[PDB]
Order: C-alpha cells, then structure tokens, then sequence
RNA sequence: AUUCAAACGAGAACUUUGAAGGCCGAAGUGGAGAAGGGUUCCAUGUGAACAGCAGUUGAACAUGGGUCAGUCGGUCCUGAGAGAUGGGCGAGCGCCGUUCCGAAGGGACGGGCGAUGGCCUCCGUUGCCCUCAGCCGAUCGAAAGGGAGUCGGGUUCAGAUCCCCGAAUCCGGAGUGGCGGAGAUGGGCGCCGCGAGGCGUCCAGUGCGGUAACGCGACCGAUCCCGGAGAAGCCGGCGGGAGCCCCGGGGAGAGUUCUCUUUUCUUUGUGAAGGGCAGGGCGCCCUGGAAUGGGUUCGCCCCGAGAGAGGGGCCCGUGCCUUGGAAAGCGUCGCGGUUCCGGCGGCGUCCGGUGAGCUCUCGCUGGCCCUUGAAAAUCCGGGGGAGAGGGUGUAAAUCUCGCGCCGGGCCGUACCCAUAUCCGCAGCAGGUCUCCAAGGUGAACAGCCUCUGGCAUGUUGGAACAAUGUAGGUAAGGGAAGUCGGCAAGCCGGAUCCGUAACUUCGGGAUAAGGAUUGGCUCUAAGGGCUCAGCCGACUUAGAACUGGUGCGGACCAGGGGAAUCCGACUGUUUAAUUAAAACAAAGCAUCGCGAAGGCCCGCGGCGGGUGUUGACGCGAUGUGAUUUCUGCCCAGU
RNA sequence: AAACUCUGGUGGAGGUCCGUAGCGGUCCUGACGUGCGAAUCGGUCGUCCGACCUGGGUAUAGGGGCGAAAGACUAAUCGA
C-alpha cells in the first residue's frame, strides 16, 4: 500500500492540520487539508439546546 | 466550470466580449462546446449529432473556433 | 441477580480506603447521582451538573442546590423560616 | 497458500482447541453476539407487527422477553409465537361462542316480555 | 473553578443608559434560572433578594454580607455558610450579626446582604477518598497541596 | 552475511553494473517534517592531507551551480506573562506598578457657514461652529493555539500546492460607477377606437410565496442595543462515510509448465470549485389524541408540557452522477524523428460481493469530576427606525443578485532530520518532538516469516579453532548436600472444560491450589439476509468417525506454587552517576491562628506586594498517618 | 401476605489486574571498567486512564530559587 506524507511544514496533528484522503486523476492518493466544520447559530433564548434552522453552518 | 444546458444562452455567452475562445470536443456519444470566458469555462453538451453542425457554423465569426482532439 | 451483598455503588473502589470510609461515601454517592423530579416540569430529570448546580434535562432549568443532594435540610428550614418572618414583618 | 488454508478454515479445519490462543470473548466478543441477536429478533418482531400477525399488545410483551434473554434464536422465537397465536385464537373462539350463547338468550328474553306489553 | 459555591449571572437594566448590566452574585440555595431577583431598600424578603440588613427582622438568615457599607459583600460567602441578624439598634444605625465562625460583630445598618444560605452546602461531608482527588482539588486553586511535614 | 563475473583504472576484499544468497519486516535500516546544523544539496575534477585497513569512493578537497508563492508559513490576534507613560519610590544607574493618586477620545454622524476641483452640475476636498461617544488601558507575547482564500497534470543534474499548462478562488478598489437584473411599473377617472388599444388628469408602489417549520437571485436605512460564530475536558458505546485489506469474475502484460494448476503476480482513475441526488441528523412544523399504555436502544430513553401513525421543513452530504474530463494520467501493442521529440497511432482503463476487519472522519448517546475543561482579533444575524429617495416616468434613492475590469507588496522556501549533516571534543551502541503503516500466523501496533521501499553487517580483512574469557546450550545418578542467602539457572506458562481453601474491610483472595483436553483429516448439527418455495451471504461454536512411533499452545508468544513472620494500608514519589526502602507523599484524624486597620508571608523603598477574581464548608501553621479498636496518669520543669 | 429474596442475562465502573508503545531502572552485585559511553549495554524487571507521559511558550537566581524531603536539583559544578 502507498504510504503518504504531509504537504505543509506543520508536522503535528493539531486542530488546524486535519486532512482527508483524495484520489487524483493521476492515480495517486494525496492529502487534502480540510476546513474546520462550522456551526449554525445557537438560539438567543439561551434555553433551547438545538440550533437554528434555515441558516448555513 | 459551468454547464450550460439549454442551447440559446450558449450563443448568448459566446457573443460576450470576454469570451476568448471556443473549442469543439467531439467524442463519442456527445459533442461538447467549451467556451472560455473570463471567470468560467461554460460547456454545452448536446447528445444530438447533426444539431452540432447545426450550430458549429452559427458561432460569431470574430471569436476563434478550435476543433479540439 | 443481586451481584453484591452489601456494597452498592461503592463496589467500584474494590478493597481500598477502608470499610467505614467506603460506607459513608455510599450514602452520598447514591444521592449525588440520583435523578430527582423537577418541581417545575414534573418529570424525573433533575440531575446534578456540577457541585451545587442541578439541571433539569427536560425544562432546561438550572437550580442552585446542595452539593450532594438537591435540597439541603439546612436550606429547607431557612426557606420556611424566612417565609414566616416575611409575612410577620408586612403582617 | 493462504487461500488454500482459509478455504480449510471455512470447513472448520485448523480451528480446534490446540489452535486457539485468545479467550472466547476475544475471538468472538459476546457483546456483538448479543448485539446481532437483538437486532435480529427485534427486526423479526417488527415485521410481524407490520404484517398484522401480532398486535401491539403482544408485540410489547414479547419485546421485553427478547430483552430478558428468553429466546435463544429466531426459530425458537418464531415457534413460540405460533403457540401464542394458537391459544389466544382458542380463547377468541371460546369467548365468542359463549358470547353468542349469551346475547342470543338476551333478546330471546326480550322477545318474551314483548308478549307482555302487547297483551296488557 | 476553585470555589465550592456556584455563581449566578444576574442581568439588570441600567437606569441611566440604554444597556443591560450583568453581575456575578453568589447563588443562594434555591435560586433558579429565570427567577426575578430584587435588590434595594424596598425589596421584599425572599430568598435571593439583597437588601440592607437594618430592614430585615431579627434572626434573618443572610449571606454574602457586606462588612462595610458598599463593599459589594465580603462575609459569609463560602458554600453553605450564612450569618444571622441578631439584633438592631435604630439610633446609631448599627446591627449585630453572628458570623459562621460564631463571632458576633457590630456592623452598620446600611450594608446589605442577600437573603438565604449559600448554595453548595454539605461539600465537606464527602470524604476525599484518593490522593488523586485532593490533587485535582488544589490544582484548581493554588500550588499548596503535597505538604511535607 | 556474504559470493561470482564484468567494467573503469597504474592499482580493486571495500567503487560501479549484473547475478546469487541474506537482513530491516509498515512501532522499518522505508517515505516526509519541527528544533538544530548552514551549503553538508547538485554536477564535474583530483587523490596531498582527512574519512583510526583501503579506496578508482566520500558529508574531504578544487571549480562551478542551485531555494521563484495573493492562496504554504511568517506577518495579524490574544494566552500564561512581559512592559512603557501618569504616579510613587530612590544618593543614584534606575526601581515599583499596569488601572492603580490622571484634563488618558485627535474619532464619527448630521446640521450651519465659507471655500475649491471635475461638464466648480452634482459630487469630492477643506476650515469653523454645533451634535454625539463609555472607553479603559501604550506596546510586546505562539513558524503546534485563533486566523478569508489552490488544486490537477507536466517539468530539473539539484526547486516546486512557488516554475509551465489547465481549471479555480479570497480580499481590496471603482467621480464618469462597466453592463444587466431587482427596486418597477399597477389602479381610478374622462374620451377615442366596434373592439384589439391609445390618450389627459387623480392615487398607490423600500419585493414575494407557504396553515406552519420556512422558501424565493436581490429585496433601503445611521448612532445605539441584544445575540451568535470564533469558543472548548477526558472516557465508553454504537452508527454513517471514506482509505486500505479481503472475495468472485473480465481484460492487458508477465512468472511456472519434468507432472499438475480455466493457474500465480502486477495492473485495472479522476482534483479544487460548482449543480443534482443519495445517505446521515434534527428539542423543526402540521393533522390528531394515546391505559388493554405504547414507541424504542447494544445500553438507554421518550410520551396529555402531545406517544404512536401519517404529511412536510431544515442542516450536513468529504459518498455517487455531472461540468471540470479525456484533450490529460496509467497500462499495454506498434510506427516514426537515424535524433531534437508534453512525437504520432491502436485498443484498454470493466462488472460484482462482503466484513465485531484496520485507520481516518462525521454523528448520536451515555459516563466521570470537592477537576467543569482559554482569550482576543475577526465576521454575521437580529431589535430598533434617526433618515434617505422619486412623483407615474428615459422613475429616483438604493442593491448581501449575475457578469465584466484592476491589484495583492515584504521575509522564509536547497538538503540532513540521525547507529554519518543536530548535541555529546568524533562518522561516539548515549540523547533528541511528530506524520503515513501491506500480507501470513495470532486476542494483538506481541514475537516469527514475507511484499513495497531500503541496506551491506555498522572505523578492516585473511588463516587457524590452544588455554582463559564473553554470550548461548546440554548433561547419567542424586536433588540445595553448594552458598551469608536457591544468587544464577530451571520449572510454570496460551486456550477450553472442570475445580478452587484459610482469611476478609464481604469488594476480595483467584489464573488460589489441583486436574483433564489440545494435531491432521473426513463429516454432522446450530447460529442470517433477499423475493411457503427459490435465490444470495458470511464467519463461529459444539459433537462424531478415522488417523499418526502419545505427538499436537510442537517454532514464536507465554504466571513456579504454598504457610507464616516483620514493616508500610493501597496507587503514587525519591538520593540524574553506588542507597527504590520500612524513607517521603497520601486520604483519614486532631490541634492552632484569623471577621480584613485581619492572620500568614514577601520587600532597600513607597496609598508597595503574595494568599486574594479570597471570607471561616475559607486562608494560613503544625503533628499523626486508610479502616477497625482504642488513645490512660502528670501543668512541678520548659 | 408483605418486606423483599433467589436465578439468567444486560451493562461497562475502577489513582482495577496481565501486558505492548512510552516512561522507569530491581536483580545478575552480569558485560564494560586507559569503555561504545566522564554512567553505557544485555537478560531479568516496575508501571502502563492517571498523583500519567511529553514538545514549545512563560515564571522563580545564589545565603537566593525550587524541593511528594534525598541536603535533592539549580548547564558533567551544590552542606551554598
């Protein structure tokens, strides 16, 4: 199996260094540095545990 | 990239001033009409065979055509 | 089946900390993990979040309470005492 | 050569007592064995309630006996249902022929007073 | 962290500017979210109402008491503690209160306190069982724990 | 752990190529980084010195070469903290202190006046006056935290998310705004035209749909106000999606073919950013009203504060399809350029199945805390409604909609990253932070063997096989007689089925002790999905027969046991380099001080500082040391 | 009768046990002892979800610091 490496100079598994695999059209797997996942706004009522609808996270 | 589906807006984009070039990719089962504009590369894929050369001549003569293969 | 004879929740401590200390922590540790009935919504959901803080998982209402119990006996006598001096001052 | 051996393990060869190093729970965790069994049986009951073979009231009581580790597999449960469907169908026949005997004499009595209000 | 008694964010409506001032009281046991807290000289006498001591009757159980008028509370504010208004003195505007240590003190009548005991009482009853639990307790307060004699 | 042959050469155990035999064996002797080094990188040349033998080789020496960015980092933000000014102190260099003893804002909106520039239109610029303001502590502090936005293919002797090609994207800017679209174009009336329509007046227009959740491409608005995101611990369980592995086929090319094998091996793809759909999630809505309670999980959990059952909505979609995109990549077959060649062609890049599998990730749900698990920059929404705009039109103000145009500076970027590029005086068995992780056996990231990749046995060879060593072994009969002492070695060892004492804080002790079994082969039984029957699918357990020179956890991996005493309850810690303990800590117990002008303590000094963002359930100072059971007499001395 | 008690599952607590990486450093009083090494090596060992291990940033400076306390550590230097 092909083992692969990082592509930046950050060699630690920090929260800003998260990756996902990707098969390129050149028949090779590479890393693709993901974006941190967003969160939809929490209600201003401060009591509903869920999050708002109709707005992008 | 942006896929143009219906036929008449393609020539509407083809006559834009920023439309630099058009290319004709004639593969099997399709004939795609790639037109390079400033921000995107609009594509018009038509499954018909003869309707392609129904339009291949309909391009504005100023814009450079390119038979791609 | 009944797994233990007389060692309840504190069975997790094994053979440590001595018998009396493992016995007087049992009455407390049962209490601080029990779910109480929320006096606002009625559902049995009052559960201790942190020490002194009790949250109801249903009406989402937080209550300042005792450290290991929902109500301290010293508090309930004070609430009833204040309630008597209150109506006694204003008459 | 590996393929030739795994084909023999499928037939149960090389898996005797003298070729097992991990405990039975390590080779086959009893939690996932219990998981497979629950998901299977709960799914079976969920089809029977869906196909009207059993009702809500039998489903609920039978659901908990599954959770109580009463039925060992799908066949043992499926046959236990047959005995429950049978006996209640007897009770359903026994409590309707007896109700027919009861409601018949009800109006057969009312027919009798019907001769009293007409002659008086 | 580092304090047994829980706190309570109480939001007021600033009387001079369009704004909402927020505070951190020391929660009196029985306080719940969405409860109205009243503060001042005309405030009624219920749990979680800070009002001047001179207005309270004798034997009133208070907490977060001010030791000097207007210092925002200094006395009886650990978990489960309280002070009692022992007696008043209309002239000279002074009041005797006993403290959780048993000491009785003569304070001014103007300084105020929230009614009721401090939440989180009975904390010292559960035995620290492990040396580890003690480590985590003091790791949140200050470097003082392992005490070589 | 090397061997054979060849080439180059004055010269070969050591260089290079080929072959063979081996090792590392994915927790690597592999592929990449941080710190550190600083040219060691790369090419050519040399063989003086150096590389503890040699050298035709080198990290040596001599010549030259080499590091390319709006998107990767720095830069920005704040963290623990550091540190100016005011102030205070100080003989003094200076020090304290960081919101405290301070006139700490050089900004903004609108209005008014004057003035200018461009078609002084209208707008911009400026001065003055008026009006408003919470700011709140200058500044520094992270190449792992926060932080918009770049990916695919190709290319070098050495550089590539940087160059080339092709696809994108973020931010910033735009009197005359560059163009569309939205704002937006309707109604009443009086006439004409048979009508179809068109006139002259009056009035409206800061969008629209859905019962709702909410939707639609935009859809005015300032100071102020509220909120959100940034922005959160550890652990367990389960689910989804990938990557890998595996299985059954189909091609292409290779290996084997003494015999057998429709065989064995390799290979068999699609980026970012859009669009659509699965698939996940929802404490989202509507109908309705549930006990004979039901729904439901591995566990739970949910319900008249609205269950089931229907019908919707939203969020994430990294998966699939599609634009990109087959043109490119790869695999083969062939033709060229005699060559210089991102040369040019031919087909191919296929169809399925599985899984407590592994890793990554997303999500749901619990557990634990006298532990509650960052800030700020930055960005967004809402509430308000001061204002602004045009009068039915070539409409105006205005637009977070579509497209077009311009710009993105500065610094780092080579290589090593470790049994030879770092630190240990050195090519030193030491030390030094991370990422990726194949097949078989197996519980397993164990050990053992192998593939991808890598290497030459660790600063030398040759010939012998003495004594003493060092490291491995084996020993008749006896079995600790040896010795300070069972030190050292040995025995035991996995799993399955049985069986398990004293004592006990009732939890343990416990894998107690003690037994039996274990291979190969051929079977039988049981355990599921999809449409009674048929069709698919996996592993696992139990039992039986036969069989071998009784051998079978056959290597590897892998607990000697018992009964008593002393000490310390336990886990933990400790004399780096002679002491790991019975010492220290510890929970528990008990004293002592203190209500803030305070206790304890620091400080040369100050309205100084720590505890203290504290307040007796607290802080400070001591002894003892879990539990159990107790803790006697002495206040003369000190 | 009740109080509840038994039996089988489920569940997955713990400064829980065996044990790898890691972090340690018990014994051989082994090797070495002008060493590979001004403290290393082999076998055997301790612990391995917690008072755990660790990088970087930051604070404490010499009669001072810091010390789960050995007069330990404070750049091979520590009763100054």
């Amino acid at each position: 199996v092909q083992r692969l490496t990082y592509r930046r100079r950050l060699s630690y598994n920090t929260a800003s260094n998260k990756t996902r695999l990707s098969r390129t059209p050149g028949n090779r797997i590479v890393y693709l540095y993901t974006k941190k996942v967003g969160k939809a706004p929490k209600s201003a009522c401060g009591v509903c545990p869920g999050r708002l609808r109709g707005v992008r996270a | 990239p942006r896929k143009i589906e219906e036929i008449k807006d393609f020539l509407l984009t083809a006559r834009r001033k920023d439309a630099k070039s058009v290319k004709i990719k004639k593969n099997k089962d399709n004939v795609k009409f790639k037109v390079r504009c400033s921000r995107y590369l609009y594509t018009l894929v038509i499954t018909d065979k003869e309707k392609a050369e129904k339009l291949k001549q309909s391009l504005p003569p100023g814009l450079a055509v390119k038979e791609l293969k | 089946a009944k797994r233990t004879k007389k060692v309840g929740i504190v069975g997790k401590y094994g053979t440590r900390y001595g018998a009396s200390l493992r016995k007087m922590v049992k009455k407390i540790e049962i209490s601080q993990h029990a779910k109480y009935t929320c006096s606002f919504c009625g559902k049995t959901k009052m559960k201790r979040r942190a020490v002194g803080i009790w949250h109801c998982g249903s009406c989402m209402k937080t209550v300042a309470g005792g450290a290991w119990t929902y109500n301290t006996t010293s508090a309930v006598t004070v609430k009833s005492a204040i309630r008597r001096l209150k109506e006694l001052k204003d008459q | 050569r590996c393929r030739k051996n795994t084909l023999a393990r499928r037939k149960g060869r090389h898996m005797g007592i003298g070729k097992r190093k991990g405990t039975a729970n390590a080779r086959m965790p009893e939690k996932v064995t219990w998981m497979r069994r629950m998901r299977i049986l709960r799914r079976l009951l969920r089809r029977y309630r869906e196909s009207k073979k059993i009702d809500r009231h039998m489903y609920h009581s039978l659901y908990l006996k599954v959770k109580g580790n009463v039925f060992k597999n799908k066949r043992i449960l499926m046959e236990h249902i047959h005995k429950l469907k049978a006996d209640k169908a007897r009770k359903k026949l026994l409590a309707d022929q007896a109700e027919a005997r009861r409601s018949k004499t009800k109006e057969a009595r009312k027919r009798r007073e019907e001769r009293l209000q007409a002659k008086k | 962290p580092g304090r047994g008694a829980p706190l309570a964010k109480v939001v007021f409506r600033d009387p001079y500017r369009f704004k909402k001032r927020t505070e951190l009281f020391i929660a009196a046991e029985g306080i719940h979210t969405g409860q109205f807290v009243y503060c001042g000289k005309k405030a009624q006498l219920n749990i979680g109402n800070v009002l001047p001591v001179g207005t309270m009757p004798e034997g009133t159980i208070v907490c977060c008491l001010e030791e000097k008028p207007g210092d925002r509370g200094k006395l009886a504010r650990a978990s489960g503690n309280y002070a009692t208004v022992i007696s008043h003195n209309p002239e000279t505007k002074k009041t005797r209160v006993k403290l959780p240590s048993g000491s009785k003190k003569v304070i001014s009548s103007a300084n105020r306190a929230v009614v009721g005991v401090v939440a989180g009482g009975g904390r010292i009853d559960k035995p620290i069982l492990k040396a580890g639990r003690a480590y985590h307790k003091y790791k949140a307060k200050r470097n003082c724990w392992p005490r070589v004699r």
